[PDB]
């Protein structure tokens, strides 16, 4: 499962 | 399109922070991506074109990925199993987007936020039930009781979990000792 | 009548609000004037029973977990039979959620969510006795009946709880539609069977 994160921490 | 996104951002991380717990201001907002209210409204007339956007990718995030464990997996408990680790996985990907999915950051906001979010469950608890009935079909022999209390039994445990989690500010992790926590709710399938 | 009057006028504000807290205004926000207009009294005078509104809702809560904590106690009394105990206590979680809406939604952290922090750490601490008050009643088991859980009891504990809170999350997102104590005689046997 490749769980999806809204918030990327690149930014 | 780049100060749109950088809005959302904003907000999925205003969610998750000590400010998650409270009521998030277009002003705010606006501050934390470093543009004027004004500027922000060219883009979100209000919070509610927002709470919209993150509550598709959470529809999108989720249903997409039920789709996937359903093709690549079919046996009914790995599925079941699964679908379980993948709520709680995201839950835990995403604090913000939890408070969402729980809904307590949509207190604030409209109440069609709030319906959209009982339809994804409702949506998600039908698969659960499908994937149940399935089992007869599938392994020669289904489950004894409903599948409509095993499936409500199954995402009640989902709700139970990041609830929790929403409540004690994220220390609580949904998928801690999943391993471990697993075999008990497999075991209430029956 | 001073107390006649203080605590009996006391008392059909903190009904209207519980009320309100599963009514419409669930949904919204809770003002010192809507809650006045419907115990139709003016705000300067809702102010006297209760001055602020922060402190208001502890009012409420420790109705909640009083109501709670001491049936929990009065149950381990009346009833020594490890899983009879946890079942009577789950129940009484649920059956007390369903009978009061208003309050669940306190449960639930949903009404909270408009008032200051300190309470929403009420709460936690409220679900805090009821988990360690499971824990204590699943390690009763060895000296009661012969043997202990296999499995952690915490862990048993804490998913006693879940299955409460999910529960109780699902009754109030529902608008109160699924009761929490709804199919519990079916549901409880399948809780049970993770007690080892």
């Amino acid at each position: 499962l490749d769980i999806p994160a809204f918030l990327r921490k690149q930014a | 399109r780049n100060r749109r996104e950088e809005i959302l951002q904003s907000l999925a991380l205003m969610l998750e922070s000590s400010d998650g717990s409270q009521r998030i201001t277009t002003a705010k907002l606006a501050a934390s991506v470093g543009v004027s209210e004004a500027a922000l409204y060219r883009h979100f007339p209000s919070k509610t074109r927002m709470f919209d956007s993150l509550i598709e990718f959470i529809e999108d995030s989720l249903i997409t990925r039920i789709n996937l464990i359903l093709k690549d997996e079919k046996d009914t408990t790995a599925r079941l199993r699964l679908i379980v680790l993948l709520i709680l996985g995201f839950g835990e990907r995403n604090p913000g987007l939890t408070r969402i999915l729980t809904g307590h950051a949509l207190m604030f906001e409209q109440d069609r936020l709030q319906g959209r979010i009982n339809q994804l469950f409702e949506r998600i608890e039908a698969q659960l039930r499908q994937v149940m009935r399935e089992k007869k079909m599938r392994e020669g022999e289904g489950y004894t009781l409903d599948e409509t209390l095993l499936a409500s039994q199954l995402l009640a445990f989902c709700e139970g979990m990041l609830s929790r989690f929403v409540r004690s500010e994220f220390k609580y992790r949904p998928t801690d000792d999943f391993d471990a926590r697993w075999p008990l709710v497999a075991a209430q399938l029956q």
